[PDB]
């Protein structure tokens, strides 16, 4: 009779730099073919150096964000320190999988700075499996973004045994423009992406926030 | 005196002796101070290590961005009550996405404490919490005795040798209401000095944590309190 | 459920109920275990032979597993419960892990079980002190352990429990040597003879080979007893 | 609610003291007795009330549990009601499962087990009552006794309550096999008269009898008086 | 899918079974021995879902071993079969196991026996048994040549013939079969029938 | 509420549980019963404690109960608790015969009952069962068996043992007189002799006695049977005649 | 996905591709499908990726607790049996897990194949995943028990390459581990897009 | 009297907690010293008779790759605490993939200490008559903590528990220098343990453990070397 | 369905002072004939027999469970249970699983009281069918009804009753493919119990 899920579209992108991490996601929210709001933020700042950007069912996205925030506050109180990014990634994986048999309908992309200060981006299923990758994007427009990002930011795999070196790392001003271009191209061709683009640029100086105007129609 | 072995046995004088033993447990704690203005609460605690080599036991704690706790009495129960208060503040934040008012947390805490003083198999908590946080009205300071009662003061002190600090505050509490952050910090330092038995005050004996209408909870660092004491 | 702190601390830090369990152990049949290089003997004081007992259907030295055996001292009623749980664990370990339980593992399990009882609310401690024996799989190196009512355990070259446990323990402390084959059985029999001087008709002895347990026959115990009874008199006459 | 500590422990002599107090407590109850004729059973008890203002007809001490069976109690009244209710419940469970009346012996055994429960379970005292369960069934007349210890016996004749010894000796000397049901009724009435201070009347005592194969019926005062006349 | 079958000679009870463990189309293994030893004098061939087969067989072996050490006298074959049937029947309505069991054994005072236990928990003391698609061929051939007094040579010849037919006529014909015999000496492995 | 707790399950400074010892005392105050393990059977004989003349005595037994086709018991101690224990024991025997489909070997039945008793002996704070059992039965495993159970939840196999009142005198006479190869008749005679010699009153009365024997019928069927009063009279007369038939010299 | 493992003279090898796909989409080409449980023990990922990751993390934790308790590293048999039991407890819930537990015991090399159905096998050759049959095809053809590690590692790479070439759901980076007498090591990892033109030269 | 397990004494101290604290006074002396290089632990085994196998008497148990633990008091009740700590540390590794800090393990062990009681609210019916040293290394560097049956703990630079507490602590304050090289730190602990121990210090009579980066229980041969150095 | 998973034929029929209960003799997965000597009739005591048609496993379970209860009744009451009482007991223990029913169709027959026959069969949830001429259950229900309706007589000596039940059962089972392979007939009289095994079609 009734469906306990809804697909609210939007898309999130994360780009991991050598010393930073750029996370972006448009502010559109919708159901069916009508826009509910144009200022729904996908990005949540989970820790001082982690930032969760997720797309999918909005109620489940918020439930997951609040659950992780509460669990982080508990961790802070117990262990008297702020959860590192990879620990948050592991916690998120376990939390997603605990609801294996009634999953969150959220597609998450953690970004952040690890202990040593290198940006690290974790990309998730809806059931918990995750990887550490140099970039990612999830949601409606993800498939439109991936080919361009892949073409523009390719590095020898981390699994090659005679390690084949690494590609010249990209500075921040270039990752920002790359994310801008990705969302421009995704909005042109996806009905679920558009409005603004919140580009949280974590650094060693603390995270900023930037906005760009995507097309409305 | 035979009205003394079980909590649920009133004494013929109208007294409850196990509860009074719990309330005595606090008096063996170290001096936990607290003093309030209309915007700020300052919890200061005197630290007594059990040896030259061994270190002290922590007594100030954070409950959320706007509430702090200074416990006296046995620590095994201070830990459970602090964990409960943190959990409640987190749950309220989760449900209403707003900070839990001090007063309501304190009253829930007093209910939790009283519940133990009424059942045969349970025992009172034996830890006296001195809650200080923020409400829409501004700053607030409470005290929760293991008896399940709670009070509100412009300033207060508990624990062993807490009478000297209490007696200094009773001289100066008229001023706290309108006092700035620095003046409350100064009053906390002096109220501690009154507790020290002829020792010159130093940062190494007490820790001061302050919460304010614009500031989250914080425990002042070892060196800044030392520099302030050098005045 | 009935929750009452039967075991509790005495004003000087002692667990009176555990110590009374130990005393209940003192009153139990003497038992001895002598780890040898290639065998691990066990023995007990009474083989249930007061001229009328029908002891066909029960042995004191009990198999927890073809891998492992157990001798118990103290209350006989508790021994059955402890042995049943030990057997159940021996099987459940094979199920959960294909490997059979190593001697130290089952000893530790019994010990923790006893401690749980000395601390669980509303239950009496086991009044037992078990001797455990076996050959750790894939090792063929014998192993001897014991637990005590407190729930603490440790290995031994040889040991005794029950009445006169101390006297047997001194005998072992002065008479133990790295034995093999029949020599281990000889030492165990002598150690028991120290306290049960009415030899033969009272001892019950078993020997653990790498291939399992097997309990000596009356004729065999009598042969060993006669051997010792002759050689000891001979040695005493020679010395004196 | 621990309430799991037997209040009826073993005294150093091996005696279960609280059960003995219960036996005394029945020992101070009004007398009751029962005889089994060769062709039926009879049970009776004294029903003397503290005042005339008490309506004697509003309560009966002899109560039938199944049309074959009836019981008499001595000692505390309230406990007998508990036991009668529970015994009726068990009889009806038996009838539900097997569509036959429960044999007297089985009902007695089950009531005895109920009695025993309270002598081991924690937080309760044994029933201050002893029961005489009279029944007639497929294997002849039967009279069973049950005491707070939960043990039960089969008697040819018995009594309990106030004046146990005199009634007991009276029955022992006056009882005989082959006694008819009416002879047993007269004997029981005489035994009650022996110790019954005052004068017997149909409104002072209670009688119940089971004929041959028939139903347990509690005599009405209109006809008990005919028997005693 | 599994094939299993039994045969009771004059003083022995043979059990044979295919030894192929599969997933969908791949014979991950052809040495999978499925006939268990419950005791020195018992065999328990099982057929059914591999996980259920293994778990149930191990559970039953645990209980057999527990009985053995606790009392000192091993379970007689009929009692082992009845215990298996009881456990399987109780699980039937709560969390059914999908295992079909053939239990053989030898007891000095009774001789060889072979029990039929279906996954529905129907127990019967059969002269000859078989489970799986090879059951048709096995049963027909045994009926054709079975006698009540077969020398182990004759019984093994019969089992070889049954194996050859099962290979020739089934489409899921497994290539490898194991043959286990129980006699006065005890449960044992008789021979391995390599085909490949 | 604590002050009302007797703490039944607890160790005394001696290392022994008081309530179980009081239970053995309660057994000691109960009627006597003895068991004789004969070559061709097992015999249990018991003393009906309550012996008022108004007792009906038409009931077949008061102290010996059938637990299964192959096992019976003779009870001493508080018969109120013994009823519960025999109900449980019959239940346990049938539970084995259901699971395994064969008679439950006697030793296992004894052990299961003793494990029931030890539970009350160890945890829960309830008084232990003040009972003690003699078990007679037959197995394929071991043939005729006789076992004795303490209220401690401990048991042992006995060629001949006694429980209840005046236990030790009968025990001693059994030590002095029991021999292997004692057959049916010899076991019956020995039991009657030892009991009456242990009784306060000679020339016993059938109304004050119970005799049961678990033997094996020619066709391998364990047949338990309790003697009718007239059979008791015949045995009593024969024994009261044969006792002087030996004491004459 | 296509993963294989086989015991031979000098130990047990393990190989596996690196593709992760949903429907017809390649969500990634860099999933580590050989899961380090223990410096002596490697599991393998096949079927649900979340399920395999989670239950191998649980397996690692159980093995660690067992080591701490018993002061002895759990044998491959025990680890395999723990995983089999754990997955059996979830029998009907629809998990997807097929994982070779390759390792080295005190008693010699060990390799076991475990399934979400609770089925466990022990063998000297296995391969799991969609490209299982191609891996077998090449592996059974080239396999010999006496071959040296330097060519066992080449066989394990060639088999997975063939599976990737023929199977849509498999591909990416062939990652080959060697679980030697002491412990394992990543002997080689190559990119299938380069392997193909290594084996079939452009000319 | 039948005072409850949780009864407060007139001066505010739980009785059973005091009676438990008394129980550590009877336990073997166990001593540890923090230093920059790492942490050292030692404990008298109390090998009563030569038959007893020395190696099987373990009083220093690993909680995790970086957290030792010296047990004193009732070693039966200490096992349970260490098993709880092991499962908690592994859970934290499972739930974050990083080692649990030492101060949190200590606080994890201590949070179990006061759970006792009656009334089916907790299975434990009595305090743990065990006081532990927890020697570990984590992001904060070497750290040493200790606990007592009062469910409390506190970091210390050097501590000695069990029977010799008072003497060992006096000798430690007189000598703990805060510049100790690990070499000096372990000889100091062993020299203190020597005087307290009635029996002569032998390789088998004592158990030494170094936390340093990774836990290591000294083998008998290694103990002989440092006994000689002393 | 599930009742004809095994297939059975059981009949009961009342003579003068004798009762006869018959049955088939074969176990089958569905049409496989595993054993031609199955037992559907069980003696519970002299003068009381139960036939348990329907699923074989349910039958064995109910038989063993009924033996438990009956023996415990003999020990507690000291009388063998009367037929009608046993039928009521079986009805109760079948109805307890009203929503989990045993797939058995028991037939109960036995002399008792003043040597008076008793027969009844029950629904799978205990609805009793106390009859007086005859009762039939199993897969050959209709055929047995016809054969017995056409072959019964009011009061029949033991030999006539044997011949009639035998002919009815055999002629009614020959018209059924899930039953046959012999027969097993009891003639129970207040002085004698005759247990016959019949020569049947083995096809």
């Amino acid at each position: 009779n009734w469906s306990p899920y809804d697909f609210n579209g939007g898309t999130c992108v994360a780009v991991a730099g050598a010393d930073y991490c750029v996370i972006a996601a448009d502010t559109r929210m919708s159901t069916g073919y009508n826009i509910l709001t144009r200022d729904y933020s996908k990005i949540c700042k989970l820790a001082e150096k982690s930032v969760l950007a997720s797309s999918g069912f909005q109620a489940d996205v918020r439930a997951l964000q609040k659950h992780l925030d509460a669990r982080h506050l508990i961790y802070q109180h117990q262990h008297n320190k702020q959860m590192s990014c990879p620990a948050m990634a592991q916690l998120l994986s376990n939390t997603l999988y605990y609801k294996r048999f009634f999953p969150y309908y959220a597609f998450n992309v953690l970004g952040g700075l690890d202990n040593e200060g290198k940006g690290c981006v974790f990309t998730y299923d809806a059931v918990g499996s995750y990887e550490k990758v140099g970039y990612s994007s999830q949601g409606s427009g993800a498939k439109l973004i991936m080919p361009f990002l892949d073409n523009q930011l390719k590095s020898p795999s981390p699994l090659l045994i005679p390690a084949q070196d690494a590609v010249t790392p990209l500075s921040e001003s270039e990752a920002i423009d790359l994310v801008r271009t990705a969302f421009a191209s995704a909005t042109e061709r996806d009905i679920y992406t558009g409005d603004k683009l919140e580009i949280l640029v974590l650094n060693k100086e603390g995270l900023r926030r930037e906005y760009m105007e995507l097309r409305l129609d | 005196n035979q009205y003394d072995t079980d909590v649920t046995t009133w004494s013929p004088a109208g007294r409850l002796f196990q509860v009074e033993y719990a309330m005595e447990a606090v008096k063996q704690g170290s001096a936990a101070i607290g003093l309030r203005s209309k915007t700020h609460v300052v919890l200061a605690c005197v630290n007594k290590a059990q040896s030259e080599l061994s270190s002290h036991q922590r007594k100030i704690f954070k409950v959320d961005d706007h509430i702090g706790v200074a416990i006296a009495g046995l620590t095994a129960d201070g830990r459970v009550l602090s964990r409960y208060m943190r959990s409640e503040c987190i749950n309220y934040g989760f449900t209403y996405e707003s900070s839990l008012p001090v007063g309501r947390l304190v009253v829930q805490l007093a209910d939790k404490a009283q519940v133990c003083t009424q059942r045969s198999w349970k025992r009172p908590y034996g830890v006296g919490l001195l809650v200080g946080g923020l409400d829409e009205s501004g700053a607030h300071l409470y005290y929760n005795c293991p008896s399940g009662n709670y009070f509100e003061y412009q300033a207060f002190a508990i624990g062993s040798r807490s009478q000297a600090a209490k007696t200094y505050l009773e001289r100066k509490f008229d001023t706290f209401d309108g006092a700035t952050r620095d003046e409350l910090i100064k009053h906390a330092l002096f109220s501690i000095k009154e507790t020290l038995q002829g020792e010159k005050l130093t940062s190494s004996v007490c820790t001061i944590s302050v919460v304010g209408v614009g500031e989250p909870f914080q425990t002042l660092d070892q060196q800044m309190v030392q520099d302030l004491i050098n005045s | 459920r009935y929750d009452r702190a039967i075991t509790v601390f005495s004003p000087d830090g002692h667990l009176f109920q555990v110590e009374y369990a130990l005393e209940a152990v003192r009153k139990g049949n003497a038992a001895v275990g002598v780890r040898g290089t290639d065998t691990v003997v066990l023995g007990v004081e009474k083989k249930s032979a007061a001229k009328l007992q029908d002891s066909r259907s029960v042995r004191k030295i009990v198999n927890l597993d073809n891998h492992i055996a157990l001798a118990c001292a103290g209350l006989k009623a508790d021994a059955r419960v402890l042995i049943n749980k030990a057997r159940i664990e021996c099987q459940s370990h094979k199920l959960t892990l294909e490997d059979p339980v190593t001697v130290e593992y089952i000893t530790r399990y019994i010990a923790g079980l006893q401690q749980k009882y000395t601390q669980s609310g509303g239950v009496r401690p086991f009044g037992l002190s078990t001797l455990i024996v076996g050959f750790d799989p894939y090792t063929d190196v014998p192993a001897l352990y014991q637990t005590d009512p407190s729930g603490t355990f440790s290995a031994w070259k040889a040991n005794a429990t029950g009445r006169n446990s101390n006297s047997i323990r001194e005998f072992l402390e002065k008479n133990y040597k790295e034995t093999s084959g029949q020599e281990t059985v000889k030492l165990a029999i002598r150690a028991l003879l120290e306290v049960v001087e009415s030899g033969g008709k009272n001892l019950e002895v078993a020997v653990m080979r790498k291939e399992g347990l097997h309990q000596l026959e009356e004729s065999e115990i009598d042969a060993i007893v006669a051997e010792i009874e002759a050689e000891k008199a001979a040695a005493e006459a020679a010395k004196k | 609610s621990q309430y799991s500590f037997s209040l009826t422990t073993f005294s150093p002599s091996g005696k279960l003291v609280q059960i003995e107090h219960a036996l005394t407590a029945v020992g101070s109850g009004q007398t009751s007795l029962g005889i089994k004729a060769a062709n039926g059973v009879v049970i009776a008890t004294e029903k003397k009330l503290p005042s005339i203002l008490v309506d004697e007809a509003s309560v009966q001490k002899i109560q039938l549990l199944t049309p074959n069976i009836g019981v008499v109690y001595s000692g505390m009244g309230p406990d007998s009601r508990v036991l009668v209710r529970k015994s009726r419940k068990q009889a009806e469970q038996y009838y539900k499962l097997y569509k036959e009346p429960i044999p007297v012996t089985q009902l007695v055994r089950e009531t005895a087990a109920v009695m025993q429960e309270f002598t081991q379970s924690g937080g309760v005292r044994p029933f201050g009552v002893s029961l005489l369960i009279a029944g007639f069934d497929e294997n002849g007349p039967q009279l069973y006794q049950v005491d707070p210890s939960g043990s039960y016996f089969s008697w040819k004749a018995s009594a309990m309550g106030k004046n146990v010894s005199n009634a007991k000796t009276f029955l022992e000397k006056r009882y005989t096999d082959d006694m008819e049901l009416d002879d047993a009724v007269h004997t029981a009435i005489l035994t009650l008269k022996e110790g019954f201070e005052g004068q017997i009347s149909g409104k002072n005592i209670e009688i119940g009898i089971i004929g041959t194969d028939k139903k347990f019926r509690v005599l009405t005062p209109a006809e008990i008086d005919d028997y005693l006349g | 899918m599994e094939c299993v079958f039994g045969l009771v000679g004059n003083g022995f009870a043979i059990i044979a079974a295919d030894t192929s463990a599969v997933n969908s189309i791949l014979v991950h293994k052809t040495n999978e021995d499925k006939i268990m030893k419950l005791d020195s004098h018992k065999l328990m061939g099982a057929s059914g879902e591999a996980g259920d087969r293994v778990q149930f067989t191990e559970f039953v072996q645990k209980n057999v071993s527990l009985y053995q050490f606790r009392n000192g006298i091993p379970l007689t074959t009929a009692a082992a079969a009845n215990f298996t049937r009881g456990e399987l029947a109780t699980a039937l309505r709560k969390n059914p196991y999908s295992v079909n069991i053939i239990l053989a054994g030898f007891d000095q005072d009774t001789g060889p026996s072979l029990y039929f236990i279906d996954y529905i928990a129907t127990l019967h003391k059969v002269d000859k048994a078989a489970f799986g698609y090879g059951s048709y061929f096995a049963l027909a051939m045994m009926d054709r040549h079975y006698r009540s007094d077969m020398s182990v040579d004759e019984a093994i010849k019969l089992v070889d013939e049954c194996i050859a037919e099962i290979r020739t006529r089934l489409v899921v014909a497994p290539p490898n079969f194991v043959i286990k015999i129980v006699d006065k000496d005890g449960a044992r492995e008789f021979a391995w029938r390599q085909s490949i | 509420s604590r002050r009302y707790d007797s703490r039944t399950t607890i160790f005394s400074p001696e290392g022994r549980l008081y309530q179980v010892e009081y239970a053995m005392e309660a057994i000691g105050n109960a009627g006597s019963a003895i068991g004789i393990l004969a070559k061709d059977g097992v015999v249990l004989i018991g003393e009906k404690k309550v012996t008022s003349k108004l007792l009906q005595t038409s009931t077949s037994t008061e102290k010996m109960y059938k637990i299964d086709d192959h096992v019976a018991c003779a009870v001493a101690g508080i018969m109120s608790d013994a009823n519960i224990l025999i109900n449980t024991a019959r239940v346990q025997a049938q539970r084995y015969t259901f699971s395994y489909q064969e008679p439950m070997p006697v030793e296992q039945l004894v052990q299961s009952l003793c494990d029931t008793k030890q539970g009350y002996t160890q945890f829960g704070g309830l008084r232990p069962f003040g009972v003690s059992f003699l078990f007679a039965g037959w197995d394929k495993n071991y043939g005729f068996q006789l076992y004795m159970s303490d209220p401690s939840g401990n048991y042992g196999g006995w060629k001949a043992t006694a429980i209840g009142a005046n236990n030790q005198a009968a025990q001693s006479m059994l030590k002095q007189d029991y021999k292997d190869d004692v057959t049916r008749e010899d076991a019956v005679k020995l039991a009657l002799k030892v009991l009456s010699k242990t009784m306060d009153s000679t020339s016993l009365t059938s109304e004050k006695l119970e005799l049961a024997e678990v033997y094996l019928l020619p066709s391998g069927k364990v047949k338990y049977q309790v003697h009718s009063p007239e059979s008791l009279n015949r045995l009593l007369t024969e024994s009261g005649l044969t006792q002087p038939a030996a004491e004459t010299s | 996905t296509t993963t294989l493992a086989f015991i031979f003279k000098h130990g047990v090898m393990v190989a596996a591709d690196s593709r992760a796909s949903m429907g017809g989409y390649i969500s990634s080409q860099s999933v580590k499908k050989i899961i380090e449980i223990n410096p002596y023990m490697l599991g393998t990922m096949a079927g649900g990726a979340a399920d395999c990751q989670f239950w191998h993390r649980n397996l690692g934790i159980k093995c660690r607790l067992h080591e701490l308790a018993n002061k002895r590293r759990i044998s491959v048999t025990g680890a395999s049996k723990l995983l089999a039991n754990i997955l059996y407890n979830y029998r009907g819930m629809g998990l997807s897990v097929g994982t070779m537990i390759a390792g080295w015991d005190e008693t010699g090399p060990g390799l076991y194949y475990v399934d979400s159905e609770g089925g466990r096998l022990k063998g000297m050759r296995f391969s799991v995943g969609s490209g299982s049959p191609y891996a077998y095809g090449v592996l059974d053809n080239g396999y010999k028990y006496d071959m040296t590690v330097e060519e066992a590692s080449e066989l394990a790479r060639r088999a997975i390459y063939h599976a990737t070439y023929r199977d849509g759901a498999s591909g990416g980076v062939v990652s080959v581990y060697h679980v030697g007498p002491d412990g394992w090591k990543k002997v080689t990892g190559d990119d299938v897009g380069d392997l193909h033109f290594q084996y079939y030269p452009v000319v | 009297y039948d005072r409850g397990v949780n009864t407060f004494s007139p001066e505010g101290r739980l009785f059973q907690v005091e009676y438990a604290i008394e129980a550590i006074k009877l336990g073997s002396t166990a001593i540890g010293i923090k230093t920059k290089e790492g942490v050292v632990l030692a404990v008298e085994k109390r090998i009563t008779s030569p038959l007893l196998e020395p190696s099987s008497v373990e009083k220093i148990m690993e909680i995790d790759d970086h957290i030792g633990c010296a047990m004193s008091g009732l070693i039966a009740d200490a096992r349970t605490l260490v098993e709880h700590a092991r499962v908690e540390t592994q859970n934290h590794r499972f739930s974050y993939g990083e080692p649990m800090t030492v101060e949190s393990t200590t606080q994890a062990l201590c949070d179990l200490a006061l759970r006792f009681g009656e009334g089916d609210e907790e299975s434990m019916s009595r305090p743990f008559g065990v006081s532990l040293l927890i020697a570990g290394h984590d992001e904060n560097g070497p750290s040493l903590y200790y606990t007592d049956p009062s469910g409390t703990f506190w970091q210390c630079s050097a501590k000695a528990i069990g029977s010799g507490s008072e003497g060992a602590d006096s000798s430690l304050q007189e000598q703990f220098r805060k510049d100790l090289s690990f070499q000096e730190a372990e000889t100091i602990a062993l020299s203190i343990l020597k005087q307290v121990m009635e029996e002569k210090l032998t390789p088998n009579n004592v158990d030494i453990a170094k936390v340093s980066p990774t836990y290591h229980l000294y083998s008998p041969s290694e103990v002989e070397a440092v006994i000689g150095r002393l | 369905s599930i009742f004809e998973y095994n297939g059975s034929a059981t009949v009961a029929m009342v003579g003068k002072n004798c009762i006869a209960i018959g049955s088939d003799r074969r176990l089958g997965v569905q049409l496989q004939t595993i054993a031609t000597d199955f037992q559907r009739i069980f003696q519970i005591h002299d003068r009381l027999f139960i036939g348990l048609s329907g699923l074989g496993s349910d039958a064995q379970t109910l038989y063993q469970r009924l033996v438990f209860r009956h023996k415990l009744y003999q020990l507690r009451e000291e009388r063998d249970m009367k037929p009608e009482t046993f039928a009521n007991l079986v009805s109760a223990i079948l109805y307890e699983k009203r929503f989990g029913p045993y797939f058995c169709q028991p037939v109960i027959a036995g002399l008792g009281d003043d040597n008076k026959p008793f027969i009844c069969t029950m629904d799978s949830i205990g609805a009793k069918e106390l009859a007086k001429d005859f009762v039939v259950a199993g897969t050959a229900s209709e055929s047995l009804y016809g054969a017995c309706e056409s072959m019964y007589k009011p009061d029949m000596e033991p030999e006539e009753l044997f011949e009639t039940v035998s002919q009815a059962l055999q002629a009614s089972v020959d018209r059924d493919c899930l039953s046959g392979w012999g027969g097993h007939v009891y003639i129970v009289t207040p002085t004698e119990i005759k247990e016959h095994i019949l020569k049947g079609r083995m096809d």
